């Protein structure tokens, strides 16, 4: 038979050629591909297709590869797969398939591995967007409660450091030394997010670095506050290459031991992650932004400058002046010209990642929000990216998504296990209502279980009655919370028995592929142009073109959606 | 257009969706002989529907309703409706329902004879009380 | 007072609606949370006042207009549901398309 | 309403400031928590009202006086900080020496 | 700079748009894609690019993901990847990557995972074709020496049965009972090919089937010789579905308990592998070929009828009459009409696999030879397949390749580990000279080591001096031969500790995904048409069209190449 | 054509191959001042070639010969040849060879100055005996 699109959509959601508005933004995504045929559509319910002997197989044991979970008729927004409509399948807390789910007994075209059976539960994705969960590379471990704010914006992995609210943690992403590391590994067992910890890089010999490596860190953080010296850099990077771990940097803002060019030379063409690349959050003043030209630099921005708004200068000024309990350090630190420039460079694919800088100038619960907010402000000011397709904003959206998903993963050497909706990966997933995209998710799926969700009255006759607020779920409960969460570590540590030694019940996974990567390995954000900054007026030129845009008055996904 | 779409809204294309196009269609006449409403879904094995439904049961062997996935047809008491039927896909292996088949429902290889397991099924329907 | 989890949870509603009612009275156009609050409490208070589910439903579907909300909020609130304590017990109230 | 941890936390502020505003209106001299509440909500409400960070800052630095507070409270409140949701997003507001 | 194609080719072999003649055939393959850029071409030698600190990384330890082996500048002919030019990389006896190999320090565009280093050895693929190793699903375990004949035509996996030259083995692919299975598992430890063993299916209850399942079989073989009854079928298939193992069949040639239609009904829409689907090798006479219409049937042919030649009828006649020590059984068994039909159906994608029937009417060392021989005879008679591209024979070639590679794997539930040149798979690979394609390989790579090769005088000053003949290599030696070879088993067996119990040193891998598959899951050979056979004249009609072709006088890759 | 190709032969297209197109080219003049032949390959760090070669060594810093991968240039005794030079790609990290650099050979970020590690390298060449 023949059915109208409108009727089809109502049953099954949007198909190839259909367009979806991402909130109250002016971004419109379009479905590129529909992997789940027509006429044999898998839906859970009374009188529906995923019933016994019909869409569901009723004779196969689980060891035949029957699924543990299926997400049906869902729109996948992923930086590597693009914008597709598919069934998604989970087995052993891993993504087994993307395609057409059902029962091959009674159905043509069931994707191998997507057999629904006796073992299978179901999620109805018809009117939903599925993303990879975000990854926040710049976490200060000041407060355990950050995790909750994060899960509530669709972030489920933390990279950083600290030891609670010490003055060192308030300023840097460091967990210093083997005692403190051990302690912190043990603590995070109580958190419903994945974690990897960073160590203190400012050391003269190998000894003090190696120490922390074996103790379990995934990285070394080089910070001004503890000394952002050439020495620090050099030894940190040399060790890193030895240990297959990452190095992150917060450069010398004062220009004490050098200018940016000297820092660059301290990198010695070695892979490095550069936090708040613009400089409002720290770095060689006015011109740390020039590191975004280099192939060995994996650049990030912290989220308080994105998007650039009318209140942005006022805020930042006042913030530093309290951050550093303080004026010529101030107005040199806080530069309208470079902030605008950061925005543009993002849109170009020259700054490759978003981050929070949690409770050290940024907002742990706003990375997915701000990303979307930025994409939309930038469409307005610049129009369509050249690579956009005329009818849709896919190219753009997808650039931005890479920023909080696959790119962070790649940077910290965990793209083998997390960061994209792809076969063989850990199911660290987020479900969104389009109406709420970026802002307010439906749920978080954390190791194949729902860990976090928007839930109303537990006494009510439905799950939807008011008050609806974010709450832990069963994956967040008991021994499952550890079972479903990863503690990232060094291979050195893994090999030394960190899991036993530290007594960790978390999944313990070795970071890998941190040192052979470059800017060009980054997804949709692989551009290395010439960047020039004017030491007087702080004006930024990118391949000779002035890089600016005007501040926004009104943000999307903002006062409409939030009481906060 | 784009200027008119609500928050989270969809802009749908025009082209209708065509489903089940290849599949051969059998029309059967269905009367509900019970006192209570009967409703049947898209993927149910029509052959094995509620005993109280009276139709050409032999014709529904290996068949489902040629309607939209997830939808259903309602048969109110003492009413007659014609329904389109189509074969199941895949392996045409039907387990469970009312335990009438618990196997293969295909045609097999001989045009202008019936497989004996089909005739068995049909006989068994008859004496389990499944109205034809 | 021996407050149960259900009782305590409902204090959130009361607090957000008080803020919301103050804002609406200043002429502010309401957002999503705020609007949901006002509809929810209207029902709840009706229940307490002794009305029927039917009657509270009407009442709550009429408290807010398109004008009283920020553009688009309607699209965000197709229905509101709350359990309230009626004379005959706890009952679910669905309020259909409350922002007309 | 899909309340996030940040949203829920802010209900504490609203509840303490309502109590605080009632007390000030009885002529009670305010304490530390109460005073911090009133300054905080002033900012927050400004944000919502559509003002600039600059403008809310002024407003909040002027709501309470030395007379309106208990002796010494000033020494306890050198600055107040809150994140509010401005038209352009969430922003930190520092209010410098609010009790003059 | 600018270089001529001809000069480029001479250095690096063929690139995108270049065409290669597969032997003395009229088949021409064309390179679809070139994955390994231009100007940074990785080659082993004195004064070349894969030297220390240049194309090769010299500072990374192996745990950074440096390769164990690299095959450079090679033309990949694979049924899932197609016809591409790439670098291929091996790590931990697995395919880590297909792309551009080198040193990211000094090179742009190195595929992740393809870092060449201190750990890396090299193979020069410039003038070579790389294939997946073939898989022979119909092996009679009559002679251990078959393995050598197989490796020498590019086959490295055996599925079948037997117990040496017993009358039961001479006729069937059965290893009957738990004692015999154990024995045979233990024996094959001495063989340089992968193996999975088949059991005897002809049983009335579950007991006798389950027995063999736990003992370690991957399948049950239903044969006339032991009874090809409805009973046999039914119980075999029911067990199979329980055990996630396969069932293969050799049907009743005499029509004793039934006709083909009754056999079909005994299958009860359950997945099944059908040997010698044509019938010359056994099966319901004249018309077993009709099983190729059914979606649950995974059809195979044995290799003595392919290609169809002028001596084919003479041979086969006389063969049965000795096979069965014997005339109306004969001329009903041996049908020119159905033999021609088999040839056509192959070319159509209706018969999905080639097989040998080793020393039970077919030729273990001729599967790759005959496949190519068939493709070429068929091009001649039929022309271009409709889906062929005008300038090339890729569509065709690739259909045929699927027949000896990926399709067998899928059928026996081992496509997860073997059968295609794809990332994450066991490196079971074959290297060929185009000049010799199908006939005479260069080498076999068996679990990441070279196990078998064409080698001349071991005393000589080179590896090439005469006599050149096939010889075992180091992968075929010592404890490595077991380390590099897989013994396929049932999950039941695996779970019961077959490896310990039987004392196997081989890799022991559970078969999986055998029962949910259908004809349509097969690669390039997924067609289910209507097939009719005339009970008088044995004429075959496929969707109403007479299915015939004329016999060849002269085979390609034949008397030119072979002394045999 | 196809009718003319030998067994295993190739039919090559016409279009020439273009390599190293983006990369900036430095021409240097090279004299072999030794008595023995010197031959240098495509991926060798030209800066670090045989001491006996006399050329502008500073100009070869971070450079390779702009020739076909795997090929080489032969410098016979007492002959002079001009050679095209191009920079290395990737990370521009050069370890080993004659232990002249054992690092980063990039330009860095300041147009119309030299990085000091480059000047170090160049000085070190000079006093290890590498002719300029
Ligand atoms: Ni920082
Ligand atoms: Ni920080
Ligand atoms: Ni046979
Ligand atoms: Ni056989």
């Amino acid at each position: 038979p023949q059915i109208s699109r409108q009727e089809y959509a109502g049953l099954f959601g949007p198909t190839t050629g259909d367009k979806i508005r991402l909130g109250d933004t002016n971004l419109f995504i379009e479905i590129e591909k529909d992997l789940r045929g027509y006429g044999e559509e898998s839906v859970y319910g009374g009188g529906k297709s995923l019933r016994d002997g019909m869409g569901a197989n009723n004779h196969l044991t689980r060891d035949n590869g029957v699924l543990d979970l299926v997400i049906t008729n869902v729109t996948i927004v992923d930086a590597r797969l693009g914008v597709i409509k598919a069934d998604v399948g989970i087995r052993d807390g891993k993504i087994a398939g993307i395609g057409k789910s059902g029962n091959p007994g009674v159905m043509d075209g069931v994707t191998p591995g997507l057999v629904v059976g006796v073992s299978t539960d179901a999620i109805s994705g018809e009117h939903l967007i599925l993303t990879a969960a975000g990854i926040d590379t710049h976490i200060h471990l000041i407060s355990p409660q950050q995790a909750y704010h994060a899960l509530s914006n669709g972030v489920a992995t933390f990279f950083g450091g600290g030891i609670g609210p010490t003055d060192g943690t308030n300023g840097t992403t460091v967990t210093p030394g083997p005692w403190n590391i051990r302690q912190m590994l043990r603590s995070v067992e109580g958190l419903p997010v994945n974690v990897g910890i960073l160590g203190k890089g400012n050391s003269y010999g190998r000894g003090p670095l190696l120490e922390q490596a074996i103790a379990g860190v995934v990285g070394y953080k080089v910070h001004e506050d503890w000394g952002a010296t050439a020495n620090a850099l050099r030894h940190s990077l040399r060790m890193a290459d030895e240990m297959d771990i990452q190095v992150s940097v917060h450069t010398d803002s004062l220009n004490e031991c050098g200018y940016v060019e000297d820092t660059i030379d301290a990198f010695e063409g070695r892979t490095i992650h550069t936090f708040h690349t613009e400089g409002a959050g720290g770095g060689h003043a006015p011109d740390i932004i020039r590191v975004a030209s280099q192939p060995n630099v994996l650049p990030s921005s912290t989220n308080p400058t994105l998007p650039y708004g009318v209140n942005s200068q006022a805020e930042l000024f006042d913030m530093i002046m309290v951050c550093h309990n303080l004026v010529s350090f101030a107005e040199s630190r806080v530069r309208p010209e470079t902030i605008a420039a950061e925005n543009v460079l993002h849109d170009m694919g020259v700054i490759s990642m978003f981050s929070s800088d949690s409770q050290a100038m940024g907002r742990v619960g706003e990375n997915w929000l701000r990303v979307m907010q930025t994409a939309n402000a930038m469409k307005a000011s610049r129009g369509k990216l050249p690579e956009d397709a005329p009818g849709n904003d896919n190219f753009r959206v997808l650039r931005y998504v890479a920023k909080i998903t696959i790119n962070p993963a790649i940077a910290q050497g965990v793209s083998h296990v997390i960061g994209s909706v792809e076969v063989g990966k850990m199911a660290d997933l987020v479900l969104w209502d389009p109406r709420f995209f970026g802002a307010k998710p439906k749920m978080v799926i954390k190791g194949g279980m729902i860990n976090w969700a928007a839930m109303g009255d537990p006494n009510a006759s439905l799950p939807t009655p008011q008050p609806v607020f974010y709450r832990p779920m069963f994956g967040a409960m008991g021994k499952t919370m550890q079972d479903t969460c990863v503690t990232f570590v060094s291979q050195a540590a893994l090999d030394d028995g960190v899991k036993e030694k530290a007594g960790l019940d978390r999944q313990v996974i070795a970071v890998k592929n941190c040192r052979t990567i470059s800017k060009h390995d980054l997804v949709r954000n692989d551009q290395t142009p010439n960047i020039e900054v004017d030491p007087e007026t702080f004006a930024v030129k990118v391949d000779g073109v002035h890089a600016t845009c005007e501040p926004i008055d009104t943000a999307a996904m903002n006062q409409r959606y939030f009481f906060g | 257009s784009e200027q008119n779409t609500p928050l989270g809204g969809c802009i749908l294309a025009d082209t209708p969706i065509t489903f089940n196009e290849n599949k051969p269609v059998t029309k059967v006449k269905v009367r509900n002989t019970g006192d209570r409403p009967i409703q049947v879904g898209s993927h149910f094995h029509f052959f094995e529907v509620n005993r109280a439904l009276e139709f050409d049961r032999a014709a529904a062997y290996g068949k489902r309703l040629n309607i939209s996935s997830t939808t259903a047809i309602r048969f109110e008491p003492g009413d007659e409706t014609e329904v389109p039927l189509i074969p199941f896909g895949g392996k045409q292996t039907l387990y469970g329902f009312n335990n009438l088949v618990d196997g293969w429902t295909g045609e097999g290889v001989v045009p202008n004879s019936e497989r004996p397991d089909k005739l068995e099924a049909i006989r068994r329907a008859a004496e389990r009380g499944f109205k034809s | 007072m021996q407050l149960t989890p259900r009782e305590v949870e409902k204090l959130m509603i009361y607090t957000l609606s008080d803020v919301a009612f103050k804002r609406k009275a200043r002429g502010l156009k309401l957002n999503y949370p705020e609007a949901v609050s006002i509809i929810t409490v209207t029902a709840m208070e009706g229940a307490r006042d002794g009305k029927s589910v039917e009657d509270v439903m009407k009442e709550a579907s009429k408290v807010l207009t398109k004008d009283d909300v920020m553009d688009g909020v309607a699209d965000l609130i197709p229905n509101v549901q709350v359990e309230a304590i009626f004379t005959d017990g706890s009952r679910l109230v669905t309020v259909h398309d409350p922002i007309k």
